[PDB]
């Protein structure tokens, strides 16, 4: 929860 | 690579950044 | 980075945060040597005592940061890994001898203002410039005390310390292949490395063509800033044969 959620693209 | 080591808004523009002249200080 | 400042913008091009995908959290930190090419600490992505060994897929490299928690848009790029090389010398089992890794892209970075890669020393600058006395800088999002995160980019000076102290200071065995960094007790100034800024980069600005170069990777300490301790670096020079025999390979 301390980092901002990345675009999710980069999790895909 | 030919451009390594030189930064965009530093070297670049020939501004120093505000503690690289400590480290040339050391190089005695 | 205990007892450093916050950078200034862009001042660190180089810097690479090594990002864990599930959960987001920092790993360590890293440098851009290439488009391509990143390099970190080993024991950043191995490191069987604490039962870790990342692979490609678990893995993001983060590039062009200045705050540590915010995703920067238009500013930041995110990277997936092709393929993790260690060092095939990497010692995990003892005191972490050639401690060192390169991560390959699976897509080259575009380079801007906030991205740029670091120099690799070649062997007149580094026995020039590696010498007791002599600077460099550590940069890192790691803890800012050793028991505390900081918003930004932190960097810190640091003097390079003769062998028989940094020797002296520790139980461990010191290797060729590390140097180590750090203000004497006496000195009055302090600072170091800590948790999380392991697999950055030292760097050092030749006087002779004004470039920077990456005279070393974070690797260890006991404890951080501690008095009579000092911060222990894999020497990248040492171990630049391994760097170049991996980058022709592959
Ligand atoms: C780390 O993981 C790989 C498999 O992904 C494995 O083959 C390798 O032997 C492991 N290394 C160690 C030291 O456990
Ligand atoms: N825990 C670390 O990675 C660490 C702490 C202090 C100095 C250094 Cl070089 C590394
Ligand atoms: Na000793
Ligand atoms: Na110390």
């Amino acid at each position: 929860g301390d980092f901002e959620e990345i675009p999710e693209e980069y999790l895909q | 690579e030919a451009d390594c080591g030189l930064r965009p808004l530093f070297e670049k523009k020939s501004l120093e950044d505000k503690t690289e002249r400590e480290l040339l200080e050391s190089y005695i | 980075i205990v007892e450093g400042s916050d950078a200034e913008i862009g001042m660190s091009p180089w810097q690479v945060m090594l990002f864990r995908k599930s959960p987001q959290e920092l790993l360590c930190g890293a440098s851009l040597i290439s488009d391509r090419w990143v390099l970190t600490a080993a024991h950043c992505l191995l490191y069987p005592p604490w039962d870790k060994n990342f692979t490609e897929n678990d893995l993001l490299v983060r590039i062009g940061k200045h705050s540590r928690t915010r995703y920067e848009r238009n500013i930041e790029k995110i990277s997936m890994l092709e393929k993790i090389y260690i060092h095939p010398r990497y010692n995990w089992r003892e005191n972490l001898d050639r401690d060192i890794a390169l991560m390959k892209l699976k897509k080259p970075v575009a380079f801007s203002d906030y991205i740029h890669p670091v120099c690799l020393p070649d062997r007149e600058t580094a026995a020039s410039l590696l010498q007791a006395g002599y600077k460099g800088r550590v940069t890192g999002w790691g803890n800012l005390k050793e028991t505390g995160q900081p918003s930004v980019l932190q960097v810190v000076n640091l003097p390079i310390v003769e062998r028989p102290v940094c020797k002296d200071s520790t139980r461990i065995r010191i290797t060729d292949n590390m140097f180590c960094a750090g203000y004497k007790p006496d000195e009055g100034k302090r600072g170091d490395a800590c948790e999380g800024d392991s697999g950055g980069p030292f760097v050092m600005k030749s006087p002779f063509n004004n470039r920077w170069y990456q005279m070393g990777i974070v690797s260890w300490g006991e404890g951080c800033d501690r008095d009579g301790k000092y911060g222990f670096y894999t020497h990248v020079f040492r171990l630049k044969k391994w760097i170049q025999k991996v980058i022709d390979q592959f």
